[PDB]
């Protein structure tokens, strides 16, 4: 920061005081820039990482829900009524040249069933049976057809194309970025006059604790913030609902930061290496990293919950009433009849 | 200036630069692929709604006892079972039967079940993100190669400092190289292609690169190209330079500006990266009926059951 | 400006054509047809024996041939547990010949101006730029 | 009883005494779990499509 107390060029936080001697040595994501390099040693990067958005996950689409089911709101009954029209007119083609029954037989050829009755003699309506019976296989190949229609294929496109998006390049009100206080990635976007188009907006927007701009995706307020991939993927990996947009924004890596003249970085360095020759860099992997507690990017979609299937159910029940109330009325006609 | 892979070996001897490009070992393999999922595809069809068509097996059964009070209840358990399934076989005709109208209750659940299922196979079968590669180095494919009846033999560049390390390392897979080295990159490329080779092990910058400038890229790197060894591309530089310091300056001035995306768009595309996909399996000779064999085999050993118990019950 | 290339040729119709995909598990499952109903037939034999194989193959191929349940009550649950095999072989049919008529093409396109193959051209790329033009 | 064969039938039907047909009916080998199912499958494809 440019001190306006006589134009004070002075790193703020705790660079400062790693400048003003007030530690040797610091450990951090630290992020490597060019300024960093005129004043502070370096040494080998010991993480390789990259710049990444993290963005709030879609909700899913569908499965056993408020569900999608059978598609006839339409042509249902009244198709069950031409069942009655197909039985009553084949009745017709036997009254002139076997009536409650082929009502119910013609409910068994459209529900493929074996109920009783068999072919009329007249040889006609064994045909009109058989275009029935392709005019019901035409129906379930439809069913099979319609399932297939929405169970696959189709998905709402929701994601950013990356660093070129226009979203970003021209900024809009539905659109907030954090690029959090005191960060890299703000030096980088002063560097850019490309990045001009908004920056200010980013300076309204900027935050001050990254878990702040984590909440605020998922209080839906930030649209997108900006961070390193070693965080952000592992956080998105561990706690769910949050995923990133895989696209690596900036080349980058962290290593150690001493002051000037402590001759140990020959031995830092090399330990770094004999850290990354044992795989002891792999060993802090396995204590750490490898935990990943949320599923992967696939939706594979093809999952199912099997819960809601009971509402068919629910109408065989009420239909196992009807049916005793049906028994206790042909009980009645029984007794008429 | 060449691409000196950074190491203990020669910062001891040279002075190094800051690395401008982060690098790594991997294996490169040719992969056929098929969609191999085994019996337990029905994963999504969880099992606790199976169970609930069983007590809808029972309960109009219970019905069925007042259309008895009008042959028996055990034998229309097959035919409910028929009725849930696509039945075919001849089977009982009952007499006084409003049940007749507890088939249209039925509204056929095979028709609504059966087809949703298949429906749901279909979308496991668009969708089955299937893999072949041995990922974990400490399988048994670099720890025990004649456990399997392969001899596994790998190749690599004798005079490499990648086969330095890895003799400095695991104990003696250098030695299970020493069977077979190639030199020359396009060799071993075309011994995998030629099914010679069982697997290479190099650099997966180059490897990648090569990969993605390979036609039909079956000749993939292990995983999603992670590395187990990474580091980075230094400078050799004389000792005690003063104008390195400078140049590194000068490194993470090229790191300021994003151009090395453009140097890498240069030679990056191209690229069938484009890896997550299916392809088709012809006659595909999965075997996983050999599971469901096996619950009919263990089925055959309960109808056993059932014969000696009823033998003993012809005891009493 | 646009490029013009050779169409692909189409992967697959009614041709030298994907057949039933049983090259193996056959016939081998067909004598398993032969298995099931012989044991069904010993189930039978201490407490239809040609007919028991036809019968079998009708269950395997949903026919109502002749048969119906054995006697004993198990070879019942036998052809029962052979019914839901054979609604999941058929199940697998239908998967199968969703496994290949769609999701797949072989991807051979160009992908615009800033292709390598002619940014870096090797042999294998020929392009012409016909004489005096303004290109 | 032919039509049902190509159809999926569940009509009761003849049933034939001295047949050699009911391996004609293997001969069949049924057409409609072959058909029909490639048939739906190709309606699936028209589906997605």
């Amino acid at each position: 920061e440019r001190v306006q107390n006589s134009n004070k060029k002075e790193w703020n936080g705790m660079m400062g005081e790693l400048l003003s001697g007030q530690a040797d040595m610091i450990v951090a994501p630290l992020t490597i820039n060019n300024e960093r390099a005129q004043y502070i040693e370096f040494s080998k990067p010991f993480k390789y990482q990259g710049l990444t958005i993290l963005v709030k996950k879609e909700i899913p689409r569908s499965t056993l829900d408020s569900f999608m089911q059978p598609f006839q709101s339409t042509l249902w009954l009244l198709v069950g009524l031409s069942v009655h029209v197909v039985a009553v007119m084949l009745y017709l083609l036997d009254r002139f040249s076997t009536l409650s029954s082929a009502m119910w037989f013609s409910w068994g050829v459209l529900l493929n069933s074996g109920i009783g009755e068999g072919a009329p003699r007249s040889f006609s309506a064994r045909i009109l049976g058989m275009v029935w019976a392709g005019f019901a296989m035409i129906i379930v190949a439809s069913y099979t057809a319609n399932l297939a229609a929405f169970l696959v294929l189709d998905r709402p496109e929701e994601r950013i194309t990356g660093i070129n998006d226009p979203r970003l390049r021209n900024p809009s009100d539905k659109f907030i970025y954090a690029t959090v206080k005191q960060s890299s990635v703000d030096i980088y976007f002063r560097r850019q006059v490309e990045l001009s188009t908004m920056y200010r907006h980013m300076e309204k927007h900027n935050y001050e604790s990254a878990a702040e701009a984590i909440q605020a995706v998922r209080d839906n307020k930030l649209h997108a913030f900006i961070w390193d991939s070693a965080v952000l993927e592992f956080e998105a990996s561990q706690k769910c609902d949050l995923v990133t947009t895989g696209e690596l924004f900036f080349r980058s890596g962290f290593g150690i930061g001493m002051r000037k003249d402590s001759p140990w970085k020959q031995q830092v360095s090399l330990s770094i290496l004999k850290s990354h020759e044992n795989g002891f860099m792999e060993d802090l992997d396995k204590t750490w990293v490898r935990y990943q507690e949320c599923d992967s990017r696939s939706n594979a979609p093809a999952t199912l919950t099997c819960e809601n299937m009971a509402g068919v159910f629910m109408l065989v029940a009420g239909g196992i009433v009807a049916g005793i109330f049906l028994i206790f009325i042909e009980i009645a006609y029984k007794s008429r009849a | 200036v060449g691409s000196l892979t950074i190491n203990e070996e020669r910062s001891e001897v040279v002075d190094f630069s800051v690395p401008f490009i982060e690098t790594g070992i991997s294996v490169m393999v040719s992969r056929s692929n098929g969609t191999v999922s085994p019996s337990a595809f029905l994963e999504p069809f969880s099992a606790c709604v199976w169970v609930m068509m069983f007590v809808m097996l029972l309960i109009v059964s219970a019905v069925a006892v007042f259309v008895f009070e009008y042959v028996t209840i055990g034998k229309a358990i097959w035919l409910l079972w028929g009725l849930v399934f696509n039945n075919s076989v001849p089977v009982q005709n009952p007499k006084g039967t409003t049940s007749k109208i507890m088939v249209s209750v039925w509204a056929f659940f095979a028709v609504i079940f059966l087809a949703s299922y298949t429906a749901n196979l279909a979308a496991f079968m668009i969708q089955e993100e299937y893999v072949d590669q041995v990922s974990g180095l400490s399988d048994k494919k670099f720890q025990r190669p004649n456990d399997f009846s392969p001899p596994f033999r790998f190749g690599t560049v004798p005079n490499g400092s990648t086969e330095r390390n890895i003799r400095n390392n695991y104990a003696e897979m250098h030695a299970y190289m020493g069977k077979f080295n190639q030199r020359g990159v396009d060799d071993a490329l075309l011994s995998l292609k030629t099914g010679k080779l069982d697997a290479f092990i190099y650099d997966a910058a180059v490897l990648n690169y090569m990969a993605g400038r390979d036609e039909g890229c079956k000749l993939v790197t292990i995983g999603s190209g992670k590395v187990f060894a990474s580091t980075g591309y230094g400078i050799a530089i004389q000792k005690d330079s003063g104008w390195k310091r400078q140049v590194d300056l000068a490194i993470l001035q090229l790191f300021g500006d994003g151009e090395m995306e453009e140097l890498e768009a240069l030679w990056l595309t191209g690229i069938c990266h484009n890896e997550k996909n299916e392809v088709m399996s012809s006659q595909l000779d999965i075997d996983n009926m050999a599971g469901v064999f096996y619950m009919l085999g263990a089925a055959m050993a309960l109808s056993l059951i059932t014969f000696i118990s009823e033998h003993l019950f012809y005891w009493q």
